[PDB]
């Protein structure tokens, strides 16, 4: 069979059940047309493609070059696509999400991390020194 | 084949090294160190004391042994 | 929060007695769970430990004291409502099970032993005595409806209890074991004992 | 886009990928990474191999919550000053570290769940070994080469230690007869194997005698460098009943073709020998006893944590290279 899935407006995009079956919530819960008001349709459509190139799987980490190029975007939706992965709970979609995010986060100074994450910095000037000699037998 | 080293010591131990052929020299563990047990049963021929303390990376077939006075 | 507790209740007020409700429902009632958790919900937790023993407490209200073949007809199809509903329940409050309740208790197993707290009441020697007094057409009379005693049976095998016993592992029949099958054995013991000798004053042996 | 709105268990699922260095690194960020950094489940399994450190630092690490502390061949010469709370540790590894007596004291009296030991070539002391009787539940222990200690203190470790599986006391070189009198006369009863080679004028018959009959379960064995251990000793072992893995090596009192007695009792697996059997008979003693090993393996493996950089099966996440 099938089901439709209606996104935050409307975007009800029907789904094969044997698809829709890879969100661990949605199992669950055609075990016993539905709004998701915490995806919206964009991210929606990407994670039924992300679905459906996995629909067949058997069920550094050599991230599959497919996930790669399909996360070859910009920060915000990146950080939309793994706050509603984690919403549905699709365990290997959230896992090389977070492998990404890592890898890009490897090697980079505290300063750049911190503009390119637009992380407010706070207790500074006093307690960097300390926390660097909290660092030195590295 | 088994090549022996004069003692050289300071005022507390006295030294000695060892250098080993190839084929004894390919069973050295890389992992922990030995006891007199492990290294009389790889064929040295020496005293009761002569303890295992280190090894140097570059070259594995050279064993260091010392002893207190 | 608050204002999510409110309508949580709501729906889980709608979950038991089962009306058959719409995944919309449900899907409005596990987004409220999912954005509490994410702002580390002890005190939902104890929310729902206590609107779970209060509402078993006022089922327990009535039903007690019906005195034999009732309270089965009752207990069974109550056990299975419940059960059956704290499944659904389980279902929706699944994100602490992933990320709050890993550091230690799962919905499930809670209502078991809540449920279970509703066994260790009048409702445990006046079942299985009313069990016992069924079997006890082993003489005659096909009134042994098997579905009224497999529903008992069942309920007891599954409540052994299991809240961080060890962890799930399988069959846990200790309750089976220490609350039914010994009156079960030591009645038919009994029963055996009399009927026989009664028999046997009365006939050759052959028979 | 606001990265700091991410929600714990996220931003612990991403720094459970990372590498140590980096992992120090982002932790001077925000405060909140900071209390991030250290979650007591990123720090499972250390791995400080070689690399040189400080008291102080050391006792934070452990303190953060380490289970699996792997430390062998570092140096610590440097006297520790803080105070801690009983460390967690389960599995430890110092073997050959230059320490300070002090120093081990002080650290070893923090930890008391240790299901795992070892301290080869170390030095220890009466304190150290009072404080370390409280660890009722050492599986494996291991003490090779320590030296210091005294008679008491090593009946006292022996009698508090019960579930002690594998023993190494071997090689110590400052032992005495009453030493491995009163190791063997309260050795705990489950000892799977043992190792007591060295002590070769103080190892008797009648203390083998003593341990042949009081534990029943020895495994593997060795009595390596042992000069008065004769045939009846032999027999002695034939009331062993799981000796699979037996070793007398250069032990001169023993008359080589009485070893093919040995293939007789049914368990054995492995028999090495070296140093008594002269050169060629080693065939003769093969085909005396072909179902065995005879000098198969040089290498002892009585509580070694590594013979392969996982100590004991368990792997090291958080590592240097």
């Amino acid at each position: 069979p099938s089901i439709k899935l209606q996104s935050s407006d409307g975007e009800i995009f029907e789904v094969d059940v044997e698809i829709a079956k890879q969100s661990v919530t949605i199992k669950t819960m055609l075990e016993d047309p539905v709004p998701l008001p915490n995806v919206n349709a964009a991210i929606l459509k990407k994670v039924i493609q992300w679905c459906t190139h996995h629909k067949d799987d058997p069920p550094t980490d050599d991230i599959p070059v497919w996930d790669q190029e399909f996360l070859k975007v910009d920060q915000g939706t990146l950080f939309e696509l793994i706050l509603a992965a984690n919403y549905l709970d699709i365990k290997g979609l959230l896992d090389v999400t977070c492998k990404t995010v890592a890898n890009m986060i490897k090697g980079k100074t505290p300063e750049e991390i911190r503009k390119t994450f637009n992380i407010k910095n706070d207790f500074t000037e006093e307690e960097e020194a300390q926390v660097r000699k909290e660092n030195q037998w590295c | 084949q088994i090549y022996y080293s004069d003692k050289y010591d300071d005022e507390e131990f006295e030294y000695r090294h060892v250098m080993l052929p190839k084929d004894i020299a390919k069973l050295v563990p890389k992992t922990h160190l030995m006891s007199e047990s492990e290294w009389r049963n790889l064929g040295v021929q020496q005293s009761q004391g002569w303890v295992h303390y280190m090894i140097h990376e570059p070259e594995p077939h050279i064993l260091l042994f010392r002893r207190p006075l | 929060l608050d204002q999510i507790w409110d309508d949580l209740r709501a729906g889980i007020q709608q979950v038991y007695t089962r009306q058959s409700m719409a995944k919309s429902r449900y899907m409005e009632l596990y987004t409220h769970v999912y954005n509490y958790c994410t702002s580390v919900g002890l005190e939902l937790y104890k929310r729902l430990k206590e609107f779970l023993k209060n509402y078993l407490t006022n089922l327990l209200k009535d039903g007690e004291d019906l005195m034999d073949e009732s309270v089965l007809k009752f207990y069974t199809q109550q056990w299975e409502d419940y059960r059956f509903s704290s499944k659904v329940l389980n279902g929706i409050c699944a994100y602490l099970n992933r990320h709050w309740v890993r550091r230690e208790y799962e919905i499930y197993s809670l209502a078991l032993v809540t449920w279970r707290d509703c066994l260790f009441r009048p409702l445990n020697k006046q079942v299985t005595n009313a069990v016992l007094k069924l079997i006890e057409k082993e003489r005659n009379g096909e009134t042994i409806n098997t579905r009224l005693i497999s529903g008992v049976v069942q309920s007891y095998v599954e409540l052994g209890l299991n809240e961080d016993d060890a962890f799930a592992k399988g069959p846990t029949l200790t309750v089976y074991k220490e609350s039914f099958e010994s009156q079960f054995l030591a009645d038919t013991e009994r029963f055996y004992t009399r009927e026989s000798t009664e028999f046997l004053q009365q006939n050759p042996v052959t028979e | 886009v606001s990265w700091d709105s991410l929600p714990d268990e996220l931003l612990l699922g991403i720094f459970s990928c990372l590498c140590l260095p980096e992992l120090l690194k982002v932790s001077g960020v925000c405060k909140r990474w900071y209390r991030l950094a250290s979650d007591e489940s990123l720090w499972q399994t250390l791995d400080l191999t070689g690399k040189n450190l400080h008291p102080d630092v050391t006792g934070r690490l452990l303190s953060q919550g380490v289970i699996a502390f792997r430390c062998p061949r570092s140096f610590m010469d440097q006297p520790l000053a803080e105070h801690f709370s009983p460390f967690r540790v389960q599995h430890m590894d110092l073997s050959n570290s230059v320490i300070e007596v002090s120093t081990l004291h002080g650290i070893l009296s923090q930890c008391s769940k240790l299901q795992n030991l070892s301290l080869e070539g170390l030095r220890l002391s009466d304190p150290i070994v009072n404080t370390l009787a409280k660890n009722s539940n050492l599986v494996r222990l291991n003490l090779s080469g320590c030296s210091g200690f005294s008679e008491f203190a090593l009946q006292t470790l022996l009698s508090s230690c019960s579930r002690l599986d594998e023993l190494n006391l071997s090689w110590c070189f400052d032992f005495t007869e009453k030493h491995v009198q009163v190791a063997v006369a309260h050795v705990s009863e489950t000892i799977t194997q043992l190792n007591l080679s060295g002590y070769r004028k103080n190892l008797q018959k009648s203390d083998l005698s003593t341990l042949v009959r009081r534990c029943p379960n020895l495994v593997h064995l060795d009595l390596s460098d042992s000069v008065m251990l004769k045939n009846d000793c032999f027999q002695e072992f034939f009331q062993l009943n799981y000796l699979q893995h037996l070793s007398l090596s250069r032990c001169y009192d023993i008359i080589p073709e009485t070893l093919l007695e040995l293939g007789e009792i049914p368990t054995l697996k492995t028999l090495q020998v070296f140093g008594i059997v002269p050169d060629g008979t080693l065939q003769l003693l093969k085909e005396a006893l072909p179902h065995l090993q005879i000098n198969c393996s040089h290498f002892t493996t009585i509580a070694r944590p590594t013979i392969n950089q996982e100590i004991w099966g368990i792997k090291c996440r958080l590592t240097l290279q």
